[PDB]
């Protein structure tokens, strides 16, 4: 999924548009089926969550996948247009682009 | 011989001791394996045309060759060979060909 | 259980698009089933309750990816030209980055399927079952959603989005624009979340 | 990165006839295979003893 969304991002944002545009309107587009996608990841186990074979892993995973989905949301927006305001790192290196 | 066998106990039983047996066990998985073949080569000429008319067409004269291997076999009064039995199926690619 | 989690993606496709839309990838759902039962057919791979639920895993993920390629079909040629080409872009376009997410997902499942211990065993089955699946499923994914759309789907039409999820978006864009206003604070949140 | 390529949309949307028939062909087969697959409660680790 973050695969998905960097993709995304980077596809249009190669026309040199406003950043912060071109974020918001990434988020715009993949809204919708990033929602369907983490539904199709949650569900599915609902109904085997009543055999005690697959106990915790279904729990498990119908929680880390929300999780993750609500901070490929807000967290990674956030973080990289923090990134890319100001590259906080350095060692910069003479012979190397 | 069959109505003789039931005319008598279940507890006993008779069965050929012939070359029946080992002929039907030597076919045995010819039946259960050649069908499959006969869809593949069926895909594989489909791969050549792009109609399931001709497809059928051609196909029509697949079966009719089996007029020759019995006319040139009945006046000889050759019994049916194994080795025809096998080599019928070359005789349907070359003619489908 | 199998016909109930069936069903239960069923009816999330039905009520993610409301037209009889998405169904027809659903039906499209069968093949890559019983190309993977062929499959273990050929190495004999039998039932067990273990494939069972890799099996249901399987599914959830190549319809996931058959219905946001359909979805995204839809959406370009709803918002522009209603046309087959005016799709051939998208296909042309979001085609890779379904392989390359479906191949690291399989990658992210092998470890499970390399060890020689005991339990090794049982994950093995479900392994090759995810493994084939989803290789299968991005395959159909890309050969055969072009017809299953020229024939079952309707024209454009003019951009519209369902009221209810409104308020959602309210506050969706909202907490996007708060959590801008203050990116340090999104990544001390997560550090501590975190630790 | 889409060079010299990307002629899945077009020859997918040829051939049409082809697909059709490759779909029905794999249909049908992977469901007379269904009913000889096999049912077995679960796989049968090797013990070691
Ligand atoms: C001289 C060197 C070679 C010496 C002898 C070797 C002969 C050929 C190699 C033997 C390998 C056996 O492989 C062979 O197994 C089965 C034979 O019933 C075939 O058929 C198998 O696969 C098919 C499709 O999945 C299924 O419909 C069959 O039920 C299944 O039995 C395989 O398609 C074939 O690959």
């Amino acid at each position: 999924n973050s695969v998905i969304l960097v993709t995304q991002i980077d596809a249009f944002e190669k026309d040199g548009k406003t950043p912060w545009e071109a974020v918001l309107e990434a988020t715009h587009h993949r809204t919708r089926p990033i929602l369907l996608t983490a539904a199709a990841a949650s569900l599915g186990m609902i109904p085997i969550a009543r055999e005690v074979f697959w106990g915790p892993m279904a729990y498990a995973m119908i929680g880390g996948i929300v999780a993750a989905t609500l901070l490929t949301l807000i967290f990674l927006p956030a973080l990289y247009v923090a990134w890319y305001r100001i590259p906080e790192p350095g060692r910069h290196h003479h012979h190397h682009h | 011989v069959k109505r003789f066998a039931d005319g008598l106990p279940a507890n006993y039983r008779i069965e050929v001791g012939g070359t029946v047996e080992e002929s039907g066990k030597a076919e045995g998985p010819i039946a259960k394996v050649v069908p499959l073949m006969l869809f593949l080569m069926a895909t594989f000429l489909m791969i050549q045309l792009q109609s399931v008319q001709k497809l059928f067409l051609v196909a029509s004269v697949a079966p009719l060759g089996l007029i020759g291997v019995v006319a040139a076999l009945l006046p000889t009064g050759t019994p049916m060979g194994f080795v025809a039995i096998l080599g019928i199926l070359a005789l349907i690619g070359i003619i489908i060909r | 259980a199998l016909f109930e989690a069936v069903v239960i993606v069923l009816i999330v496709s039905f009520v993610s698009l409301g037209l009889r839309a998405g169904l027809v990838v659903a039906c499209s759902i069968p093949l890559v089933l019983a190309m993977v039962f062929v499959f273990m057919e050929y190495t004999d791979i039998t039932m067990q309750r273990v494939s069972l639920g890799a099996l249901i895993i399987a599914l959830g993920l190549l319809v996931d990816d058959a219905m946001i390629t359909v979805e995204m079909m839809i959406t370009r040629l709803e918002l522009g030209d209603s046309l087959h080409d005016s799709a051939t872009y998208a296909y042309t376009s979001t085609a890779f980055p379904m392989l390359t997410g479906t191949l690291v997902t399989v990658a992210g499942f092998v470890p499970i399927g390399l060890n020689a211990s005991s339990a090794g065993e049982y994950t093995f089955t479900l392994f090759a079952v995810i493994a084939v699946a989803l290789l299968l499923s991005w395959i159909v994914a890309v050969l055969f959603a072009p017809v299953i759309a020229v024939h079952i789907l309707p024209k454009t039409l003019k951009h519209k989005s369902e009221q209810k999820k409104g308020r959602i978006a309210e506050r969706f864009d909202s907490l996007l624009h708060l959590a801008m206003r203050r990116r340090w604070t999104t990544i001390f949140l997560t550090a501590l979340l975190f630790g | 990165m889409a060079k010299g390529g990307f002629n899945l949309s077009d020859w997918a949307l040829r051939h049409q006839s082809l697909v059709w028939y490759l779909m029905a062909v794999s249909l049908v087969m992977g469901v007379f295979s269904y009913l000889n697959l096999g049912r077995e409660e679960d796989p049968s680790f090797a013990i070691k003893t």
